[PDB]
RNA sequence: GCCGGCUAAGAUCAAGUGUAGUAUCUGUUCUUAUCAGUUUAAUAUCUGAUUCCUCGAGGA
């Protein structure tokens, strides 16, 4: 006299939030409609386990405590308290429904390093100094999965080039905020 | 450890027809098959 | 322009894109709070103004990660909105319109009630102002409490904790103390209770009348 | 069988004893005493007119909520006495 | 070899009526003195003359280093009632699992009540 | 035994559950709450009066009525 | 496999990111993927670059081949004698057509690959049909100037 | 004066100590610069005996005096000495140290405490981070509203805090939580909040009494910082979840977000549709002017 | 933890030590098996029933 997780799935509206243990319920038709609300952060999923919510493994041992970049940069008078206030960041957050759970902790332009450790050169004023894998751009033509990108030499001028910037993509209102502090 | 045999949840086997009756073990195994390989082969059989 | 904006009944604000070329309407934002939603105001291109049926006034955002061009995470839309405003008001706001009411004066955002009650909303344009007035209020939020014995924190926080305004009808009872509260409260912003009410007829007279 | 007694509380103050002098009764802090404590009629008769509500020795002064018990409306129970069987 | 780690303490003057426990006293004002694992004696160490006679110095050991720099910048150049202290890094010139585990147990932040 | 007695007093809170509380239980308690916070709020009474055109007092006398039996009578 | 790019010869400098932010403009690269040794704890230089499209890889094939990438010859591809540190853009062909030159091969040769990835390991082997163009092989080509990279020639089995 | 005074600072009369901790204060507040920063070091060593004082006077006077010794001197040198003497004390020193160290942090404002509370967070091993803990607890729940801008500071301390296994460090962290949410209520600090909350979350399903306790401790605390939506939100699934665990647990928090703010819920219920027997619906909120 | 496994993945029943509290250690055993009832989200648990081979013995 208990539905079977297939006949389940045939009368809800979302058959994919229906579970193993879900026909099991005392009413399922309620506890698989409150699952699907649009909201509501789900059950912390290791009340089934039998570990005591802190897995022994995922080799844990690292290092104790990383200050932020502000830590670092009588003690400090009012100009570091000024400098602690102005470099202040906000550190990264999670919204409102994104549990932890044991295991997640784990899971055109180019760099100046880059550029110096493959040999080429700064760009001139007015020349042409193309990339090696520019050449094989401009005989075989422009790559069909970015044919918004632009190169100098094949489609942008040569003085463009500024930097370490050898190529700029170009894809083919009143946006100030309503209230705030001048 | 013939305990963790029946602690584990070994000893009660599930059978599935979409895999080719593929019986499967303990129910943390079996929960995992759907995911596997052979249970996605056995799906794409009905497309 | 480019954007739609909808009202739910029972869920707050849904943000859709209409494809030109493509024909299509797309929804890309909605927000992670149920709002019985009564009115809204458009304040710019990325924030909304909200009213409620239990009498609450609130103003959402997009974050500025927000991507257009779309062709769930918590059995709805892909991005969320942030709630960047959150007041109660007492009563039934039924309207909203961002105006300005004085000629030569600043944009408010002015709400109507359904008892027969108007109000503005301003913002403030520097951190002292700000500062001045939140010690006001926190000041006065003590040592001149509701008449009939409520909490004046908690009435703001009714349904929703209060946030990021400050509530001028409680500061306004500071020019119908009497004297001697007055220099308490006065001597503790280190100054006078004349330069308290100029101060305080400042904003007024900037925006409304 | 440390049980507060949260019974109806009526117009007698709490009081406490020169041992319990600084604490919540509720909580066990010692930060920002915010809200006289209130009794019920039974707490406060006779011989026990004035006791510690805490621990029952003579009473020296006021009881109090704290700050934080008074934010969360903790001092809306009863009588907080503590009360033995 | 041990240049550090040297959880010994030592008083150089005293008055000549001090006893044991007005010193452990002292002593315990400062941290947790570290007891003698096969016994109790807390290993403190009265020197004495010949005879009965006090020569004034003593001798106290730590469990702890962090007690010893706070022995050292807090007992130093202070007057008891009559004397004046000295305080140095203590200077030697010429059952264990079990009560170390007690005694670091003395520092553990349990639940109380 | 406080965090007995609490459980006690939280039973004793009328509208509490536990974990053999039914869907009818719940909905009819939240069901009688929404009409007493519908009559202690004086503009969501306006709100209703004015769209159903009827005056305050029918409006609180209808909703007093609906408090006997909200969500019909209870299951077997 | 077909979507994935096969890139070899990367050196210390090359990181995880950077062979995504260099295949960006080739294409949209979606993944990298960098095999750690076991005894060094860092990249081989072979690593695998996982795209949206099967042209975009194709592009970067035909693109990023024999570039000089940190110093070392990085190439993309789609995913008795012996032969040591050898360029991965060459081919069997290609290096059956660079030794043509000294002597005449017996058959095609075959290089080695990982297990793993399956483009490069790093090694090869090639046969000669008599023991002077063996010679000539560790006589001029062991030590000569491949495409940016010194390539090594020597004997896989001698008998004293 | 006042090495005259310092004597007297051990007597065991309740008026006497009164009056010479008073005295002290006086002097330290108005004629500090008369004195050696080490004879102060020494007579606020000493005060730090002086918070576990039976009567309330002798405590009152102490914590002024503390402060004004510490405004004096300056917060780096005594907060070194209190680290050091936190670390190596039995029980109720170090409760005390604890106490002093919040004195300190309110009166030289807590950024001047917080970086060297954190540095002491990072050395690698136990009984020495749960000190750090509870200090930090005591602050927050010490300088109430004054955390609104420390909160950014200490939260991924308290990740890390409630990822460790230890029991401790988790309901050391819970308490922490609730101390600062009740702390900061009506500032806008709802986002740490909810971040933070995503951590406390998946320890309601721990049976060691003090852990589940200072969890529901942090779980009230939030739900005032927070807002019972939030807190319905995370109680809707479980409410009628097949194990009899998850819903005896659940129940429990529900019954609490209940008994506070039963009204506010009115406008957080879910929709539930009408089956064939019972109509479940509120029709009056749908209407529409 | 190491390159699916090496029985450190769980439960339990007796005794010792000790705390305000949590606890810590030793012997163990672990059904290698089936059915019916209780029960568990499901396990678990508990409640009852159930001649042959080998070299005088052992195993099933
Ligand atoms: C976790 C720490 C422990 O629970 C610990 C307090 C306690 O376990 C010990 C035992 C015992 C008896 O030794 C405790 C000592 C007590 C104290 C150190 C408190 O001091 C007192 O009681 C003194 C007296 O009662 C009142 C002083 C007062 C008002 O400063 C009180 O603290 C406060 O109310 N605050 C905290 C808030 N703070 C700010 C500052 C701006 C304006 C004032 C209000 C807001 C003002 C001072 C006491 C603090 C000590 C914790
Ligand atoms: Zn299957
Ligand atoms: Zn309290
Ligand atoms: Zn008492
Ligand atoms: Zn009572």
């Amino acid at each position: 006299n208990r539905f079977t997780v297939a006949e389940l799935k045939q009368l809800v509206a979302r058959p994919d939030v229906v579970e193993m243990h879900d026909v099991t319920a005392q009413d399922p038709k309620l506890l698989v409609h409150l699952k699907a609300t649009r909201n509501s952060v789900p059950v912390p999923r290791h009340w089934c386990f039998k570990r005591k919510y802190l897995q022994g493994k995922r080799g844990i041992e690292k290092p104790p405590f990383e200050l932020p970049d502000f830590i670092k940069r009588d003690i400090d008078y009012q100009k570091l308290h000024d400098a602690f206030f102005k470099w202040q960041t906000k550190p990264k957050l999670t919204i409102h429904g994104d549990l932890y759970y044991e295991g997640k902790e784990f899971e055109g332009d180019l760099s100046d390093e880059l550029r110096i450790s493959l040999g080429m050169p700064v760009g001139p004023n007015a020349h042409k100094v193309p990339p090696p894998w520019l050449i094989a751009m401009q005989r075989y033509g422009p790559p069909p999965s970015y044919p918004n990108l632009k190169i100098p030499g094949l489609n942008s001028p040569i003085p463009p080039l500024y930097g370490d910037v050898f190529g700029t993509n170009a894809a083919e209102i009143d946006r100030t905020p309503w209230g705030e502090l001048e | 450890p013939y305990w963790l045999y029946k602690l584990h949840g070994l000893n009660i086997n599930y059978n599935c027809e979409i895999c080719g009756n593929y019986t499967y073990r303990g129910p943390k195994a079996f929960q995992r098959h759907f995911a596997e390989w052979r249970h996605a082969h056995g799906m794409r059989c009905l497309g | 322009g480019h954007r739609v904006i909808v009202s739910d009944v029972q869920e707050s604000f849904i943000w859709v894109r209409y494809k030109r070329n493509e024909n299509q309407l797309i929804i890309f934002a909605d927000d992670t709070y149920p709002r019985w939603v009564t009115t809204a105001s458009l304040l710019d291109y990325d924030t909304v103004a909200g009213a409620d049926k239990f009498g609450n006034i609130c103003v959402v955002r997009l974050p500025p990660n927000t991507n257009d061009e779309v062709d769930g995470l918590l059995n709805g839309a892909s991005q969320k909105a942030e709630v960047i405003m959150n007041y109660h008001v007492g009563e039934t706001v039924l309207s909203l319109q961002k105006t300005t009411l004085i000629p030569g004066g600043s944009e408010s955002l002015v709400y109507t009630t359904l008892s027969g009650g108007i109000g503005i909303l301003v913002p403030f344009t520097s951190h002292e102002d700000h500062d001045f007035f939140q010690h006001v209020e926190m000041h006065l939020r003590s040592e001149h409490p509701p008449l009939c014995g409520r909490d004046h924190l908690s009435f703001r926080s009714y349904y929703f904790p209060v946030k990021n305004v400050i509530d001028g009808d409680l500061c306004e009872q500071f020019n119908s103390m009497e004297p001697n509260k007055q220099k308490n409260v006065s001597e503790e912003l280190d100054r006078t209770p004349p330069e308290v009410s100029k101060k305080l007829e400042d904003i007024r007279t900037r925006y409304a009348f | 069988d440390l049980i507060f007694c949260r019974k109806q509380a009526g117009v007698a103050i709490g009081r406490l004893c020169e041992k319990c002098d600084g604490k919540c009764v509720i909580c066990d802090s010692y930060v920002r005493p915010c809200t006289l404590v209130r009794i019920c009629d039974e707490c406060n008769y006779g011989s026990y007119q004035g006791r510690c509500v805490i621990c029952g020795g003579p009473g020296v002064s006021d009881a109090y909520y704290c700050k934080e018990c008074t934010i969360q409306e903790k001092d809306r129970d009863g009588c907080p006495k503590i009360v033995n069987l | 070899v041990e240049e550090d780690r040297n959880t010994n303490v030592y008083v150089s003057g005293l008055p000549p009526d001090i006893t044991v426990d007005e010193f452990i006293q002292l002593m315990s004002k400062f941290g947790i003195i570290m007891r003698d694992p096969q016994t109790e004696e807390f290993k403190v160490k009265l020197y004495k003359d010949n005879q009965g006679n006090l020569k004034g110095d003593g001798l106290c050991c730590y469990l702890k280093r962090e007690s010893v720099e706070l022995a050292l910048k807090l007992l130093d150049e202070d007057e008891i009632r009559g004397y004046k202290l000295h305080v140095e890094v203590a200077k030697f010139q010429l059952d264990y699992k079990k009560k170390l585990s007690m005694q670091q147990k003395q520092l553990d932040w349990r639940p109380e009540r | 035994t406080i965090h007995s007695q609490l459980e006690h007093l939280q039973s004793k809170y009328i509208g509490t559950g536990h974990a053999d509380t039914t869907k009818w239980e719940w909905l009819v308690n939240q069901h009688r709450d929404s009409y007493c916070s519908y009559m202690g709020h004086f503009d969501l009474l306006n709100y209703f009066a004015i769209a159903e055109n009827e005056s305050k007092a029918r409006v609180r006398f209808n909703l007093m009525e609906k408090m006997l039996q909200p969500c019909g009578p209870p299951a077997d | 496999q077909d979507a994935t790019v096969y890139v070899g010869g990367l050196d210390e400098k090359v990181s995880e990111p950077l062979l995504w932010e260099l295949f960006l403009q080739a294409g949209p690269v979606v993944n990298t993927h960098m095999p750690k040794d076991r005894v060094t704890g860092q990249h081989q230089g072979y690593g695998f670059v996982e795209f949206l499209s099967e042209e975009d890889a194709d592009y970067a094939i035909k693109i990023m081949n024999m570039i000089k990438l940190y110093g070392k010859p990085i190439r993309v591809n789609k995913a008795n004698i012996f032969i040591g540190n050898l360029d991965p853009e060459i081919d069997e062909k290609l290096l059956y057509d660079t030794f043509s030159a000294f002597g005449v091969i017996l058959q095609t040769p075959k290089i080695m690959r990982d297990p793993d990835t399956g483009n490069s390991k790093g090694y090869a082997f090639i046969n000669f049909a008599s023991f002077d163009a063996s010679d000539a092989a560790i006589e001029a080509m062991n030590g000569q100037y491949l495409c940016n990279r010194p390539i090594t020639v020597s004997y896989a089995f001698k008998k004293d | 004066l006042l090495p005259r005074l310092t004597p007297i600072l051990k007597n065991r009369h309740e008026k006497v100590q009164e009056n010479c901790i008073d005295l002290v204060g006086r002097i330290a507040d108005r004629g500090a610069e008369y004195v050696s920063a080490r004879e102060w070091m020494r007579i606020c060593f000493e005060l730090l005996e002086l918070l576990k004082a039976h009567k309330k006077a002798i405590r009152r006077a102490t914590v002024n005096t503390f402060g004004y010794i510490a405004k004096a001197i300056g917060p780096h040198d005594v907060l070194a000495t209190l680290l050091n003497n936190l670390k190596v004390q039995e029980r109720q020193n170090r409760v005390c140290t604890t106490v002093a160290i919040a004195i300190v942090a309110e009166t030289c404002s807590p950024f001047t405490v917080l970086p060297a509370l954190m540095n002491e967070y990072r050395v690698p091993e136990l009984n020495v981070q749960n000190g750090v803990l509870k200090s930090l607890s005591f602050l927050f729940e010490y300088i109430g509203e004054m955390g609104k801008d420390y909160i950014y500071a200490v939260t991924p301390l308290l990740e890390d805090a409630l990822m460790d296994r230890d029991l401790v460090h988790r309901q050391t962290a819970s308490a922490v939580v609730q101390h600062m949410s009740l702390g900061v209520y009506g500032f806008g600090c709802e986002d740490s909040l909810n971040h933070l909350l995503n951590y406390v979350w998946p320890n309601v399903f721990e049976t060691s009494p003090h852990v589940i306790q200072a969890v529901m401790g942090a779980l009230e605390g939030l739900r005032v910082a927070i807002g019972p939506c939030r807190m319905l939100q995370y109680c809707l699934q479980g409410l009628f979840h097949p194990a009899r665990k998850v819903r005896d647990v659940y129940w429990k928090i529900y019954n609490s977000i209940y008994i506070g703010s039963q009204d506010a819920l009115i406008a957080h219920y879910p929709r539930i549709y009408n089956d064939d027997k019972n109509t479940y619906i509120r029709y009056e909120l749908d209407y529409i002017l």
